[PDB]
């Protein structure tokens, strides 16, 4: 029981900490004061890091599933 | 009690005043077009916000726009 | 069902009740002080996530229970 | 009325096989996007979509139906096939009891040999649950030289049938008047098709399935049978075993049917041998039956003057209460094709459903009863094909409402009389299901937790607050008292659910008795309430799908659409296909319920091994206990049951452990599609395309994520097919491995 | 003939064609040489 | 041996698996006759069987305790220890497959983009187009280094962005 | 273990994925390149553009947690 | 128009037997529609809430609880009867008000006297970021 009520609530924080962390970039976030730094430099080529966390979890979830499907048969 | 708000992309298609069935959009004159005509939003009140006018625009981003806000009997649509 | 049926179904439905109850003999001089319709689209992801995942809860804590207590090992 | 053909319309070339997209206007310029190839395979066989013209609607349609009869056919004659070549027929109809039946032997690649078990007849292989081998014998076929050239018979009329479907299209192909020439379709189809189908199929089961099921049933070696062709020959060999043949037609033609008595009986019941109906009593009525429909043929007025004129059949039954009524059908029902697949649908899927309750009770083909598995694979299969039949009438009707409904035919008509009190309609029947849901529903909890807090006598139960259904029992004695009094020519009854005395074959009960008690209440009543409440989600669509308060110009938007917006609160799933996608669900739901009430009855009050003392059913009669509380259906049925599945690794039945794995993956994956909407996929695809467009590899077609329709229609797609292949699976595992 | 050629390069058509190829070539590969796990 | 494995021959547990799966299939054999062809099937299937568990065996496998086989991944280990097969060996077979399928679909991709309607060139294919890439890509590690050293296998923001 | 652990990585990733997504792509998308003038929750943007269903940076929170459970499951 | 044309509340209605789509009591209490054409013959047409109904020759009337119901009708019969309609809004003072013609022209037609409104002279995007306006309302405006 209490393993699994500190892991149930690990992934709720873990899950409010990104979704408070959105708003962020929509109520709090101006562009011009943070021009140039780290946080501009991520939000401008997001388009690769969405890109290598889609690759990772499809090589991922195709490799885990076949070797539970090989076995199965 | 939705907000209706034209920018200044229009072109005088007139496919948005076709479109709205309740006629909360017209077409008034304007010299910054070839067609020499822009859209208007006079009577919002009456919008049911179905954002059907949105899909009418042919632009390459949406020179209409209609952002949701607060609800009211005409805006949700209730016969009762 | 917040998940699969979406609201355009019951807003349709509760229109045909709200006919009958001001059709009905005796029902009509009751009248509601505020008007009856359905829940929003946003308000329904809410509420089917949370009989989701209270479902997901409360179904494994009497599994976990259960099993370790009724063999107590 | 006449004939009508139009000569060579349409040339026949694979021009049009190369441009694809060529029946739409819109799908003729060509793809820019990949949903021009969704949009393709959907709008393919929606022929009135395509052109307005009525006439060409029909020649599509009458030539499309002569494809699916050549598919058919090539199927039917795989099984002959298949059943001739690679199957134990031979080794079965020597001893049906012990051995069991296999049409599909497998390849020996890695693994898989072990599905070919060890059947029983020198023979391993697949065991099917399709009944053909009872059907073949219930026929006069002893050997596999009969079920070949059977095979080769349905090519060749399956190429025929192809042939006429390019004949019947491309080179001669009838006119709009042939096609609305309706009362010439009943006489031919109703004494034609349905009356000489039957007058023939009396024939050879008088002079086949007779003469050879009777010497079958003597113990007689098949090999030893004289041969089906052998018996129309000679008069005197059949003779001997029914005398009335030596008379030869003379008391037909005299009216001294009373010498046939031979052949033609009413005995009713079942044979003792067998397990299945008299076949002499099935002559009888096929016999009957083709009469009947001889005559109704005979009805329609078609061309020599005189007979009924279904118009002045239908503006001529009036009333008060309905005012102008039945009048404008008949331009509705000869001008739209959807008019009349829906009704026939209606009838079509309720028809299968009456098949599955109608076989079981009266099993009619020999050994049917004692293969279990057989006897509850026919009857869970029709029924799926009727909820299916059903709800396409449903969906088949709104199109009409949308597409080929005109208000001016229709003034004060029923069908205007019925929109207008459309309202009176959904509030009445939305009570109905909320009286049934409580007060079926409602019932099974009271029991639980009855149970849970240890006041067992306050449940309902046999040894409780039974609620017993007295109309039910009431008709099962008058039914079973009738011999006596209503039909005295009758020997016995229809069936033994009725009542009466066991019936065993070879160790195992064929049928008894069935007892109706206080769980057969609850479980008829639930039904009833799934059934009203899947009639209310399809009604609603039909009745607003044209309009309603909310929106008041759905026709213009048409049949499928998503979402008029997120205006009004939100209009999404208002149309009448998402009112299909949702009825779906439901009828799926009622369907499955219906199935897992005829397994545990069955298993538990019917079937089992007769010993000396009494019969020892399967699950130990449990069902008069359990059933009453929820959780009995989830210990006793399914923790139970399931212990055949979960341990067939290893096996011959190891398929049907991995099909109840597939199929709870392919239910889940749906809700992927179910739960979310075409939004968040689309950006995702955006920053898909930048790594492809990064590299120089990227599609000229744009991806484009699933259309919320599609979107929609893939999720009940992938979840019905998980939902009912699981139970295909959780059946046949739990019994062909018997108990 | 030009146009039963097009038909045949259609995108249904083409991935049949490599779907007996690669399954045949794989199914005729556990055939011979039976069930491989470790490459020599 | 490595990581407390026991090589599969000297394994207990690994000889028992067979004896007992061939015992299923000698009591299976029991039913039939000896010249029927259910009998020959389930002979060949015993013949395999014996084959499967020697020809492991023989390949220097490591088998746990309860008896079935395990593969080691770490290179170092599987030089060391000779079981390069099991793993290492597959990634470098897999990658030049994997790698041939890229290299191919990449240049169909490009060379119908340069003529008039791509579009249709993915839907109707060019088949001798298609046929002659296919056995041209034996060598696509080559390429792709050519490529890359040249400059031309990635393009340079021209690409759509969004804010 | 090998198997079990494999399987929790591809849980991790996709969830980060499917959050990390609605938060960079929450000032706005090619779909929708004004995400920020509306807010963090809304309905959708209307059947237009092919469909604009589940696109706020809440649908993605959203379709997390079904994930974040079978993770932690 | 050349003058707003006021409302006569007594001309004959179509030739319809009643549905359960009409009037409910939000119209006695807060407000209704009503919908005037003038038809040169005898035609059938389909009512937005039921079915089908006669038209009469003459001017023609309707009650609607919603404008939509309303200029779902005038759609249908601009395009297949081409005619013109006028529509009013009703509330439960007696109050009158002359809506969808305001100008005697339908809006999909330019015209002199109109003035715009809610016409922001940019272009779509191009607009200040929400931190701007963090503590009042309105983004856009
Ligand atoms: C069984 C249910 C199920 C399954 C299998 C999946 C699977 C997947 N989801 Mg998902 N999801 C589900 C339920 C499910 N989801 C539910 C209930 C929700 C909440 C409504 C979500 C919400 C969700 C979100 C928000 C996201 C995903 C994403 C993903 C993908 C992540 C990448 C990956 O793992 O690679 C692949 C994993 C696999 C298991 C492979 C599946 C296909 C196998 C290999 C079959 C191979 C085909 C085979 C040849 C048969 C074909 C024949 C047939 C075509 C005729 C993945 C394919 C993420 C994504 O987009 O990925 C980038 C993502 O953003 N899901
Ligand atoms: C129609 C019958 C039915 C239905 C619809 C359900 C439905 C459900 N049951 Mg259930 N159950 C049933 C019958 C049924 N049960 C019966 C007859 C029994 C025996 C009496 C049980 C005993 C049972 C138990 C003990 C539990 C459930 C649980 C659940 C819930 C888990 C849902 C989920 O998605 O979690 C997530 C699903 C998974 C994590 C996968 C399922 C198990 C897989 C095989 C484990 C794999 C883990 C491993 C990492 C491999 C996966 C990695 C992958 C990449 C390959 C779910 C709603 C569980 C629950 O309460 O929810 C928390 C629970 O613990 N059921
Ligand atoms: C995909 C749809 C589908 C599929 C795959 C099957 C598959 C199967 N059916 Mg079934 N059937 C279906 C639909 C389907 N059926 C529907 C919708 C009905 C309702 C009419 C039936 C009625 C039916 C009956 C009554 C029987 C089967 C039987 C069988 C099994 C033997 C196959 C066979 O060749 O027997 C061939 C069937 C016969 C030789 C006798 C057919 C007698 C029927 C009453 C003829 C009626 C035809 C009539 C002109 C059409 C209806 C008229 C209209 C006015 C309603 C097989 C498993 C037989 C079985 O149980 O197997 C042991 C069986 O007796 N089917
Ligand atoms: C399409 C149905 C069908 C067909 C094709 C046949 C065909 C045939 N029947 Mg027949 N028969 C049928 C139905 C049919 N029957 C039915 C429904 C009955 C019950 C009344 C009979 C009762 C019957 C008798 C009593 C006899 C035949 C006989 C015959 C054969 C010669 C008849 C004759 O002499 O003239 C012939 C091949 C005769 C025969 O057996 O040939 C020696 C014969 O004596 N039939
Ligand atoms: C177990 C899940 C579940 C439940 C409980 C329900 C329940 C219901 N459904 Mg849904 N259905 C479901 C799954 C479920 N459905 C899913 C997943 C889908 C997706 C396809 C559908 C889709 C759907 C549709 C489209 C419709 C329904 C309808 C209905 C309602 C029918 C009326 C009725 O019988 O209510 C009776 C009440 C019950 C059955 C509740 C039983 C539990 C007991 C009786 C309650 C005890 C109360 C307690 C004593 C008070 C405690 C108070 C406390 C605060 C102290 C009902 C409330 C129909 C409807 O609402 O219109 C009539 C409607 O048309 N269903
Ligand atoms: C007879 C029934 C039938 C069936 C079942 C299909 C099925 C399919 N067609 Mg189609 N087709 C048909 C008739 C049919 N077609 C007819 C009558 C025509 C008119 C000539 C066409 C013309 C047509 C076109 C123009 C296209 C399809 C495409 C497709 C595929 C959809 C793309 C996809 O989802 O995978 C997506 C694939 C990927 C994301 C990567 C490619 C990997 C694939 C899956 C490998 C190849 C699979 C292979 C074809 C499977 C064997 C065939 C299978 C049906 C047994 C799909 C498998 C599309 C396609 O590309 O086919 C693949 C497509 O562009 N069809
Ligand atoms: C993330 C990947 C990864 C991980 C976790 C390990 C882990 C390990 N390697 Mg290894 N290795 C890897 C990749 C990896 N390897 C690759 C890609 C190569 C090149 C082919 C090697 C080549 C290699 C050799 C040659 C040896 C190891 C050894 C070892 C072990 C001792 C610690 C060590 O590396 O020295 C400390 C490293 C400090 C940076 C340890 C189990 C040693 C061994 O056998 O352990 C007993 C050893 O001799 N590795
Ligand atoms: C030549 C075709 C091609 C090529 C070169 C690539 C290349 C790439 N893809 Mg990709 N992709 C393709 C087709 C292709 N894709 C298709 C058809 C689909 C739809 C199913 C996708 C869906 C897809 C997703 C969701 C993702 C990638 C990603 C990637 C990148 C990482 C590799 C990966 O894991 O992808 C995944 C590999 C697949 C999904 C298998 C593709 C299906 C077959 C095997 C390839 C198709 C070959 C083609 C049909 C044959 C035509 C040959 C011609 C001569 C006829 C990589 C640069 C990932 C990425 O973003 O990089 C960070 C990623 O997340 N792809
Ligand atoms: C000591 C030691 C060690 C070390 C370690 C290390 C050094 C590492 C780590 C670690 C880590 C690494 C941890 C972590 C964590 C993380 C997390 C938890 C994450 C994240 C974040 C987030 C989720 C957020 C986001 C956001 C947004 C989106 C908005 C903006 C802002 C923010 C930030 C809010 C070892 C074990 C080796 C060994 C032994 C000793
Ligand atoms: C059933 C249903 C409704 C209608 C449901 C209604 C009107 C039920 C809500 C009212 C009842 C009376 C509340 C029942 C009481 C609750 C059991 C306890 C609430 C406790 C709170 C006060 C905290 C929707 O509005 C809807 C909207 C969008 C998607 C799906 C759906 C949906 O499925
Ligand atoms: S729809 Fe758009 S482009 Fe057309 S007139 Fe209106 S604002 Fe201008
Ligand atoms: S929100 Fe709807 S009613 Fe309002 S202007 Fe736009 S399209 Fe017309
Ligand atoms: S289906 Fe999607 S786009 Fe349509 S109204 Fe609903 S949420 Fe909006």
């Amino acid at each position: 029981s209490l393993y699994t009520h500190h892991q149930y609530i690990a992934g709720f924080i873990m899950c409010g900490a990104f979704a408070h962390g959105a708003i962020f970039f929509i109520r709090d976030y101006d562009p011009e004061q943070n021009k140039g730094n780290v946080l501009a430099r991520v939000l401008d080529h997001k388009e690769a890091i969405i890109s290598h966390l889609s690759w990772v979890s499809l090589f991922l979830g195709f490799h885990t599933l076949g070797l539970y499907v090989h076995n199965d048969v | 009690a939705h907000v209706v708000k034209i920018y200044d992309t229009c072109i005088g298609c007139t496919q948005c005043v076709r479109a709205c069935p309740l006629d909360v959009l017209e077409m008034v004159p304007w010299d910054g077009c070839k067609a020499a005509q822009m859209a208007s939003s006079p009577r919002t009140e009456d919008c049911v916000g179905c954002k059907r006018c949105e899909t009418a625009c042919p632009t390459d981003f949406l020179s209409v726009r209609v952002y949701l806000g607060n609800e009211s009997t005409r805006s949700l649509g209730l016969a009762y | 069902m917040f998940l699969i049926s979406w609201r355009g179904y019951w807003q349709e439905l509760i229109e045909t009740l709200v006919w009958a109850h001001e059709k009905t003999p005796l029902a009509n001089l009751v009248y509601w002080k505020d008007k009856p319709v359905a829940l929003s689209i946003v308000q329904a992801r809410l509420v089917g996530l949370a009989h989701f995942s209270v479902g997901y809860i409360f179904t494994y804590a009497a599994f976990l229970i259960a099993s370790t207590a009724g063999r107590f090992g | 009325v006449k004939i009508a053909v139009d000569r060579n319309p349409v040339e026949t070339n694979f021009e049009k096989w190369a441009k694809p997209g060529h029946f739409s206007r819109a799908l003729a310029k060509g793809p820019n996007t990949t949903t021009w190839i969704w949009n393709l395979h959907a709008d393919a066989h929606d022929f009135d979509n395509h052109t307005s013209d009525l006439e060409e609607i029909s020649r599509k349609v009458f030539s499309a139906h002569f494809g699916q009869l050549g598919i058919i056919l090539i199927w039917l004659s795989g099984m002959y096939f298949h059943g001739a070549r690679f199957s134990n027929y031979e080794g079965w109809l020597s001893d049906p009891t012990h051995i069991k039946p296999s049409a599909q032997v497998v390849w020996p690649i890695v693994g898989q040999e072990i599905l070919n078990g060890d059947v029983g007849g020198g023979f391993q292989g697949i065991q099917i649950t399709s009944g053909f081998f009872q059907l073949w014998r219930a026929s006069g076929i002893t050997s596999e030289l009969q079920l070949y050239s059977t095979a080769i018979g349905g090519l060749v009329l399956a190429a025929a049938c192809f042939f006429a479907g390019w004949f019947h299209y491309h080179k001669a192909a009838p006119k709009l008047e042939w096609f609305q020439n309706v009362e010439s379709m009943l006489n031919h189809h109703l004494a034609g098709l349905l009356g000489l189908g039957s007058l023939a199929w009396a024939g050879h089961q008088i002079h086949v399935s007779l003469p050879v099921n009777k010497l079958l049933d003597a113990g007689v070696d098949p090999k030893e049978i004289p041969l089906p062709h052998e018996f129309l020959l000679n008069q005197s060999i059949i003779a001997d075993l029914y005398p009335s043949f030596s008379k030869g037609l003379a008391p037909f033609f005299t009216l001294n049917w009373a010498e046939y008595s031979d052949f033609l009986t009413f005995k009713g019941g079942l044979n003792p041998v067998t397990g299945g109906l008299w076949l002499s009593d099935t002559a009888h009525h096929h016999l009957a039956i083709a009469v009947l429909f001889l005559v109704a043929g005979h009805q329609y007025r078609t061309n020599w003057g005189i007979g009924h004129s279904i118009k002045d059949i239908l503006e001529s039954h009036k009333g008060p209460f309905t005012g102008n009524g039945h009048a404008g059908l008949y331009e509705i029902l000869t001008t739209s094709w959807h008019a009349q697949l829906a009704i026939n649908l209606a009838l079509f899927g309720s028809l299968s459903i009456i098949v599955a309750h109608h076989m079981y009770a009266m099993p009619p083909y020999p050994y049917l009863a004692t293969d279990y598995g057989t006897q509850l694979s026919l009857f869970t299969h029709h029924m799926w094909i009727g909820g299916f039949c059903v709800v396409g009438a449903g969906a088949h009707a709104a199109i009409f409402m949308v597409r080929d409904y005109d208000p001016t035919n229709n003034y004060n008509n029923l069908l205007d009389r019925v929109i207008r009190h459309r309202d009176a309609i959904i509030s009445h029947l939305n009570w109905v299901s909320i009286f049934l849901g409580f007060h079926s529903f409602g019932l099974y909890i009271h029991n639980d937790t009855m149970s849970a807090l240890g006041r067992p006598q306050d449940m309902f139960s046999d040894t409780a607050i039974q609620l017993q259904p007295v109309f039910a029992q009431w008709i099962q004695n008058t039914h079973f008292t009738a011999p006596q009094l209503t039909a005295p020519n009758a020997l016995a009854a229809t069936s033994l659910t009725w009542g009466g005395d066991v019936v065993a074959v070879g160790g195992k009960v064929a049928m008894m008795p069935i007892a109706l008690g206080t769980s057969d209440f609850l479980v008829h009543h639930i039904h009833a309430f799934t059934i009203h409440v899947t009639v209310l989600i399809l009604l609603k669509g039909v009745l607003f799908a044209r309009s309603s308060r909310l929106i008041p110009d759905k026709a213009n938007l048409g049949f499928r659409f998503p979402c008029d917006g997120p205006g009004r609160g939100g209009t999404c799933q208002v149309s009448a296909w998402d009112h299909v996608f949702l009825g779906l669900f439901w009828m799926y739901n009622s369907l499955s319920i219906v199935i897992f009430h005829f397994s545990w009855k069955m298993q538990s009050d019917v079937w089992g091994t007769v010993t000396d003392s009494g019969v020892s059913h399967i699950t130990g009669g449990n069902f008069a206990q359990s059933a009453n509380t929820i959780n009995g259906w989830l210990r006793d049925f399914l923790w139970a049951q399931s212990s055949q599945v979960i341990q067939s690794y290893g096996s011959a039945l190891s398929a049907y452990g991995l099909m109840f794995l597939g199929a709870h993956f392919v239910w889940a994956f749906s809700l992927m599609f179910l739960f979310s909407g075409r939004g968040y996929w689309q950006e995702l695809i955006e920053s898909i395309v930048w790594a492809h467009n990064k590299l120089r590899v990227a599609p000229s077609i744009q991806p484009r994520a699933l259309s919320i329709t599609q979107g929609r229609a893939v999720g009940v797609a992938h979840y019905l097919l998980g939902g009912i292949a699981t139970t295909w699976s959780f059946f046949l595992a739990r019994i062909i491995a018997v108990g | 003939m030009k146009d039963f050629t097009t038909y045949l390069s259609t995108a249904p058509v083409v991935g049949l064609g490599w779907a007996i190829f690669t399954s045949g070539l794989l199914i005729e590969i556990n055939r011979f040489f039976p069930d491989p796990l470790v490459f020599s | 041996d490595i990581a407390g494995l026991t090589p599969c021959s000297e394994s207990k547990a690994y000889n028992k698996l067979e004896r007992k799966e061939l015992k299923v299939l000698d009591k299976r054999l029991k039913q039939y006759e000896p010249g029927s062809a259910p009998y020959l099937a389930l002979q060949a299937t015993k013949e395999r069987t014996e084959n499967r568990f020697k020809t492991y065996a023989k390949q220097g496998l490591l088998c746990g305790n309860d008896g079935l086989p395990h593969l080691i991944s770490d290179p170092g280990l599987a030089l060391r220890f000779n079981h390069a097969g099991e793993v290492f060996i597959p990634t470098f077979g897999f990658l030049y497959v994997a790698g041939y399928i890229g290299h191919v679909g990449r240049q169909y991709i490009i060379l119908s983009k340069e003529d008039a309607k791509p579009t249709d060139k993915e839907i109707i294919l060019d088949v001798p187009l298609a046929l002659k890439l296919a056995f041209q890509g034996w060598a696509w590690p080559l390429a792709s280094i050519q490529e890359l050293r040249n400059g031309s296998l990635l393009e340079k923001d021209e690409n759509i962005t969004v804010s | 273990d090998f198997l079990v652990h494999h399987a929790i990585a591809l849980g991790l990733h996709t969830t980060t994925l499917i959050l990390v997504k609605g938060a960079l792509d929450a000032r706005g998308s090619k779909l929708m390149p004004d995400k920020k003038d509306f807010g963090y929750s809304f309905p959708c943007d209307g059947p237009g553009r092919g469909g604009t269903c589940d696109i706020s940076a809440y649908d993605a929170f959203y379709l997390a947690v079904f994930w974040m459970l079978n993770t932690i499951g | 128009p050349w003058k707003q044309p006021e409302l006569d509340p007594d001309t004959p209605s179509p030739i319809f037997g009643g549905s359960t789509g009409g009037l409910l009591r939000k119209a006695q209490v807060e407000e209704f529609y009503v919908i005037t054409w003038e038809s040169p013959k005898e035609q059938i047409f389909e009512m937005p809430t039921g079915g089908a109904a006669i038209m009469r020759k003459g001017p023609n009337l309707l009650k609607f609880a919603r404008k939509e119901q309303c200029m779902a009708l005038t759609t249908q019969l601009r395009s297949k009867f081409r005619q013109t309609p006028c529509f009013y809004r009703v509330y439960a003072d007696g109050k009158v008000q002359y809506l969808h013609p305001k100008d005697g022209v339908y809006p999909e037609k330019v015209n002199a006297g109109r003035v715009g409104v809610n016409q922001n002279m940019r272009s779509i995007g191009k607009n200040v970021d929400p931190i701007k306006v963090v503590k009042f309302t309105g983004s856009e405006p």
